[PDB]
Parts: structure tokens; sequence; C-alpha cells
């Protein structure tokens, strides 16, 4: 094809951290578009695969996880969201992950987080790189415009679960998930907001999240959604992990954040997890770019 | 020559905490090692770079990898056979990616260094053996290892002993290695004969092109315009 | 007089405007800047007096480090945070207004539940461990309520600033490194720094006029070292290479910008509009502000 030549190009010249042009960013939008809306709001993925977390703009140390745990499209990824803002490269490396996808839909997976929306990526950074990188608004317009395609959950081997935020007090299946909207801008309340926004945390059931939105889950709640939907685990992101991962709620959940030493400041590993042939995970630890 | 060198100061750097000094002490063995000769290095300092190819940290391992080829190349072929090739092979099987993809260039290097009839006798099998690892991640480095290793092995080997795993894996339950044997065989192709290339590659190339899977298809019939098929 | 427990108000993005149009708003950017002018051209170390009200603040914060002492940091398996910092913050909680009516007078105990509250809100929060702005600002609502019933008066201004806010900073300073607390709500390589914003508006403010000391000078680490006792600028600064990883320019980027900027005026005058447009203008901050009789949400009158 001619456009998988011009495709090819991008992916080499982005992986040398070099932004695509104004137009060229249009296009891309425009067929990543056509290819997510047949996407499903629980979109279905086969291991093997490598399940991964935030990212916030830290371009070289995508480049690390890729070395870390193979390159597109050797190896499949799963990307559970927060791809961009904080970080000096937000559009690189959106406009990567996007671009592969447009070339290897079938290799990677790119789930929405709450970053991924008009209203935060105004308030942390992802407005800002574009105007400052393409001297106006309209990079920063295909993408948001783009999020809203973005699909909210996955779901490996129909065994385990995974999405940004966390669970729902609305949402006790997965067909509940499938019956949403997901076509807007992330609401301020209810169930698209909270799969998103929701932490895990220590005290049983429900309670109202400190965050302002979504809610925070206890270990019996995590042990009924995963009995109810025959889930074995639900994989999420979202927050800070020290070690890169984190267990809780008796391994019924489990916390991957991919953005080592966060803020410069954190000193915090970042983490992958692979799953096998056999749905088997493990986990890959690792400091950022020298 | 070299019997006043302060050899303790650098199996200090070589053996310490601070990864940095690690991997300056390393960047000096290939000058050092050459000086100090054949059994100075083999008594008094290989005991720390076997150490140091399961180290911690992977760019330190990287870099023993690195530094591999020219280290055979001054200990002879005998001896690398009775202790050295575990290490490499060992690095094939790594987790980190950019190992496994480092000791896959070694090979290459090795093998340049001692000849196509040792790879066939010591690293040909070995690399095969992963063919049938559980792991996706793993089967797929015995491709990337074929790929680079018919060029210096040369039309018979490549046809008799790597070929037919290729062929083999055409049939792998995982489309990414199904599109690796369809990259392979774009790879390995022009070495072989035209008989071996219309009789055994041709008709696994179209079968892939009638594959379940986008990628496979793609580069099935990708493999087939390249070779003229 | 007649106080109420400050409540949440902006509970929707399109309640930012009924913020903006509020009395608190007018009163608490009015008590910024007026501390800010009290400061101009000023060192840490200059002659200004001492009431009783401000050496009883300072031990209200002694206290607050006092218990940081006697609550270490517990060796469990955490996230990020050290969970020690929740039995930390469960004494502030369970103490706030008893430690507050050792700062105000009994004839104004009235006013205690109101403005403990704020100190309640002005050191991290307790589920996330979390410090940001939005913290720091609680602090100087916290403030802007002892003045509004007449315990801190017009002559305790540069106390206020130079002594109870720099004691504050210490403080805080002690509880994100010994609880291994992470930036709430930080804007990374776009914000000015992941924890503190006023301190670098006040800061920049004694530094207006410096005859040698210009913008310039903050990335130099010999200014820096042999100017930190004197001005608040430079001890945020030195914090900072203290506490991150890289070359300057590459982990404090808006600071990096900063230090090019021509005059220290300017620099004061950019960060008053800064943090309007990035602090008190932006809804996961403010959806945290409570308002009460003191500091309320309607309109300005
Ligand atoms: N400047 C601030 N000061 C204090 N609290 C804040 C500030 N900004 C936001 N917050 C609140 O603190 C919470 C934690 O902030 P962060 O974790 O840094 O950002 P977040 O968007 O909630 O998390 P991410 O980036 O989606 S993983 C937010 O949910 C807000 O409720
Ligand atoms: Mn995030
Ligand atoms: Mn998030």
């Amino acid at each position: 094809k001619v456009f998988t030549k011009e495709l090819d190009q991008w992916i080499e010249q982005l992986n040398e951290c070099k932004q695509l042009s104004e137009s060229q960013v249009k296009s891309l939008c425009e067929k990543a578009k056509e290819i997510l809306t047949k996407e499903s709001n629980v979109q279905e993925v086969r291991c093997p695969v490598t399940v991964c977390g935030d990212v916030h703009g830290q371009f070289h140390d995508l480049m690390e996880l890729f070395r870390i745990g193979g390159k597109s499209p050797d190896t499949n990824y799963l990307f559970m969201g927060d791809y961009v803002d904080r970080g000096y490269y937000s559009v690189e490396t959106v406009t990567l992950l996007v671009a592969l996808k447009v070339r290897y839909r079938e290799r990677i997976t790119i789930l929405r987080g709450n970053h991924e929306s008009r209203q935060i990526t105004q308030v942390y950074g992802f407005y800002d790189e574009c105007l400052r990188k393409y001297g106006n608004a309209n990079v920063w317009k295909y993408f948001t415009d783009l999020f809203d395609y973005l699909p909210l959950t996955a779901l490996v081997d129909g065994q385990i679960f995974c999405l940004h935020g966390g669970l729902s007090p609305s949402i006790d299946t997965l067909d509940h998930i499938r019956a949403l909207d997901r076509l807007q801008e992330v609401p301020h309340e209810g169930p698209m907001c909270d799969l998103l926004w929701s932490d895990p945390d220590d005290r049983g059931g429900w309670g109202i999240s400190p965050r302002g939105a979504g809610y925070t889950f206890g270990q019996d709640i995590s042990e009924t959604f995963n009995h109810a939907n025959g889930l074995t685990l639900v994989s999420r992101a979202h927050q800070l992990v020290m070690e890169g991962y984190n267990w809780c709620h008796d391994r019924n959940v489990v916390t991957i954040f991919s953005a080592p030493n966060y803020c410069y400041r954190c000193g915090n590993q970042a983490a992958i997890m692979e799953l096998d042939d056999t749905l088997k995970y493990s986990f890959l630890q690792f400091d950022p770019a020298p | 020559s070299m019997s006043l060198y302060p050899i303790a100061v650098l199996i200090d750097e070589l053996r310490n905490e601070d990864v940095q000094l690690r991997l300056n002490s390393i960047k000096k063995l290939s000058t050092i090692a050459l000086a100090l000769g054949v059994e100075r290095t083999r008594s008094e300092l290989l005991p720390f770079i076997v150490e140091l190819a399961e180290d911690a940290k992977w760019r330190v391992r990287l870099a023993i990898i690195e530094y591999m080829p020219l280290l055979a190349g001054q200990l002879g072929v005998e001896y690398f056979d009775e202790k050295l090739n575990s290490l490499c092979m060992a690095w094939l099987v790594d987790h980190v990616y950019a190992i496994r993809e480092a000791a896959t260039s070694n090979l290459k290097k090795l093998v340049e260094k001692f000849g196509k009839e040792w790879a066939h006798a010591t690293i040909i099998p070995k690399v095969l053996a992963m063919s049938g690892d559980p792991n996706y991640l793993h089967r797929m480095t015995t491709l990337f290892c074929i790929n680079v290793l018919s060029e210096v092995c040369g039309q018979d080997i490549t046809t008799k002993h790597m070929l037919p795993t290729v062929l083999r894996m055409a049939g792998d339950p995982v489309a990414n290695v199904r599109f690796n044997v369809a990259k392979s065989l774009q790879k390995i192709g022009p070495i072989l004969d035209n008989s071996t290339l219309q009789s055994e590659v041709k008709p696994i190339l179209e079968k892939l092109t009638q594959d379940q899977d986008v990628d496979v298809k793609y580069f099935a019939q990708e493999a087939l315009t390249v070779l003229s098929l | 007089q007649n106080f109420i427990i400050p409540k949440k108000e902006i509970h929707t993005v399109p309640d930012m405007g009924k913020w903006k149009r509020s009395q608190a708003y007018a009163d608490y950017i009015g008590f910024i800047l007026t501390l800010n002018e009290g400061v101009k051209g000023k060192k840490l170390t200059f002659e200004y007096r001492v009431s009783e009200a401000i050496e009883k603040l300072v031990a209200l914060l002694n206290t607050l480090d006092r218990w940081i002492d006697e609550t270490p940091p517990v060796d469990q398996p955490s996230r990020f945070g050290n969970k020690a910092y929740r039995t930390w913050y469960a004494k502030l909680d369970e103490e706030a207004e008893n430690l507050v009516a050792t700062v105000v007078p009994t004839h104004l105990a009235a006013a205690v539940p109101e403005v403990a509250v704020y100190l309640k809100e002005s050191v991290g929060n307790s589920t996330r461990i979390d410090y940001g702005t939005g913290h720091e600002a609680a602090f100087a609502a916290f403030l802007c309520c002892l003045c509004k019933i007449g315990v801190l008066r017009v002559d305790d201004q540069i106390a206020i600033v130079f002594k109870v806010f720099n004691r504050y900073l210490e403080v805080m300073r002690k509880l994100q490194k010994t609880y291994r607390m992470e930036p709430a709500g930080s804007q990374g390589v776009w914000g000015l720094d992941d924890f503190q914003f006023l301190p670098f508006i006040w800061g920049s403010s004694q530094l207006i006029d410096h005859p040698y000391l210009e913008p310039r000078h903050f990335v130099d680490e010999k200014a820096v070292n042999e100017n930190h006792k004197d001005y608040m600028f430079l001890e945020c600064i030195l914090f900072i290479t203290e506490m991150k990883t890289g070359p300057f320019a590459e982990h404090s980027n808006q600071l990096w910008n900063i230090s090019a900027v021509p005059s220290w005026s300017k620099v004061n005058q950019g960060l008053i509009r800064m943090y309007k447009a990035e602090c008190l203008e932006k809804f996961p901050v403010i959806q945290h502000f409570k308002f009460g009789s003191l500091l309320p949400i309607h309109p300005v009158t």
C-alpha cells in the first residue's frame, strides 16, 4: 500500500523522537477513528500480551520499555491509558502509540485514561505542549477528538480485566459496560467516570473518592466483581507505585505504573506485566533511560 | 610486561556496588586482557567476568555480551566450548529483550571468528532447542537467530539444519511467530537454491497468505513478491 | 461573631465562575498581594516585630514537628507513601481545635471550629498521602482567617511570611521527605514546582530591585548556597537541587525559563498572573476549597 510506506516511515521517524507534521497528525487521527469505532467498550484481547500502565509523556522511558519487553509488532502490547500530560514528550509518545495502532491494530490495544480528555489535558500540560510544538490548537483538537473513541476497558482471554481506574457501584457486570456510550468527553460523574477514576483501598465496601471523582473500593467488592464476571484478575493503573507494580485485595487486583522516577523526584521503578501463551503473569521492573 | 599491574584495584572496580565503575572497568578489559595474556586472564579475571554475565543491571550484562567476541578471540575456540558456550546461550533466554537481541548479534560475530563448521557443531542445535519453548517471546528468538545466522552459515547448513525449523513454525498457534516465519523466509530465501525455493518455500508462503491474521497475510504476501515467486 | 464549619461549594466545572466572582476569592488574592507588598526588598534576617500570637503559631508548628519525631516511618510494604503519615494526620485531626485555641483568645473562642478546618486541610491528603499547592493555599487561607478575626494585625504582616509561613515550609519539607509523600496535582515540566507555589511569589518580592542578584543567579549553585539564609526563593531552589535528579534545565523546566527573565520585578509580576492562571483557576485544585463565614462563596460585597 502507498499508505503503509507512509506509516512505516512515520513510525521510524517517531522512534527517533521527531514529531509528525500537523497535516500528517490529522490523517493519522482520521484513520485511527475508523479503526477504534469498530472496537467494543470491553475490547477483546488475546494472550500472549504485555500490559503497561502510565507513561505521562516520558518518551525515552517508553523506548526503554520496548528495550525491556520487545518492539512492536513482534511483542503484543496493551496500554491502560494516561499517555499524555506532565512529561516533555506527550506529543511524540501519543503519536507513536496511535501510529502503531493504525499500522498493527491486532498487535496493540490502547485504552482511555482520565488524562485522555479535553478537561484534564488543559490542566496538566498536553494543551501547552501542542501549542508550543505546532503553533496552534489544531493538533490538540485532532487528539482530544480521537480520545473519545478509545475503548474504556479490555478483556484478555475472557479472564483478566484491564482498565485505567477501577470499579463502579453502578456497574455489576461487563454487559453494563458494553451498553455505555463512550463516544463523549469523560463525564464528571457516573459509570464511565468511575471506570477511569476509581481506586482500590484498604477499607471494606464502597467509598466516595478523595480525588473528587470516582469511588474507592475494598477487597470484598473486588472479590464479588471477579467471581460474578468469571475474572481471575483486575489489571489497572492510575496510581504511582514505588516498586513499579503493586498487588492488593488478596491478588484480585494489580496496579501497574510505567513512568520510572516520576517527576524526576520519586525514584520509583516502572513495571510491565507479561502474559504467557497460557495466561500466566510475570513482571519486569525497570529504571529510566541513562 | 604486566607482572606489576595493580590487578587488585581492577577487581575491586569490577565487583563495585556502584554501577558506573562496573561499566567503566569492563571498557578496560579489551585492552587489559590482551596485555595480561591468556593464562592470567583465565585464572585471575574470568571468574569476575562470569559473575557480571548475570549482573542484576541489564546494561552491565550488555557490555559483557559486547566484550564476548574479543574474549573468545583471545582465549581460542577449544576453551570457549568448555566454559563459555553456556553463558552465551543463557543470554538468549534472558527476560530483557535488549539482552536477547544482543546475544543474537553475538552469535553472528562468534561464527565469523570460529567459522561455519563450528557453528553447526556447537550453536545451531541450542538455537533450534528454543523453537519448542512455551513462551512466544523465546520461540521468536529462534527465528531472529536464524535470520542473522543464515548469512554466515552458507547455503548448505541453512538448507539442512535451519530451514526445516522455520517451515515447521509456520504452523504455530501464535500469529507473531507465524508472521516472523514469513519475515525469516524473505531474509534467508536468496541463500537457498531455486529448486528448494519453488518446492518447499513457495507452498508455505501461499498457505500463509490464507491465514486468519492480517499481519501474517501481509508479510507472507510481501515475501512472495520480494523473492519473485 | 457568627461562625460556621467551612464546606465545599465548587462541585462542577460550571461552578468555577461562582468561585471567580466570590468574596472568598477577592479576599484571598487581596491577602496574598498584601503580604507580597510588605516583604518587598527585605531579607529574612530583617529586624521586625514579633507578637505573642506569632510566637504561639510557631509553637503550634513545632508541636506538629514534634509529632513527626514521635511518629517515625513504619517498615511495612506500601504503594508509595509511608502509612505512618496517616497516624500522624489522625493526631492533627483530634488535636487541631486545641492547638488553635492556644493561638486564639478566649473571647473569640467561637471562631476556633471554623478556623481549625483550614489548618486540617493544609498538610496533605491522609488517604492519598499527598501534598499539593491546594494544601499550601489552605494554610494561607488559615492565616487569612486569623487576620479577619483580628488575632493577627497589620504589624504582623512581615512576621507572618518570614517567621510563620517560613517555619511552615520546613515542616512540610520534613513531611514530604520523612513519609515519602507524592505530589498532588503536579503539572510536571509545565508547572513551577511539584509541591509549592506561594514561597516563589513572596520570595521573588524580596529580591525586587536587588543590587546584584538577578533571576539568572538562582541557577548558580554558589549564589544559592551563599544567600539562601536570606531569601525564601533560593531556599526553594536548594530543596529542588537536593531532591531532584539530573541537570536543572531538565527537572525544573519552568524555573529554568524564569532564570532568563531580566528582573525579579517581572518574575513577581508574572508569578502572580501564573498563580491565578494555574492554581486559582484550575478546577481539580479549587474543588477542594472550603467556604464558611470568613471566606464565603457569596458574591463579593
Ligand atoms: N494543586 C493541587 N493541590 C492539592 N490537590 C490537588 C491539586 N491538584 C489536584 N489535586 C487533587 O489531588 C488528587 C491527586 O492528584 P494527582 O494524582 O497528581 O492527579 P490525578 O489526575 O488525580 O491522577 P492521575 O495523574 O490521573 S494517575 C486529584 O485527584 C485532585 O483531586
Ligand atoms: Mn496517571
Ligand atoms: Mn490516571
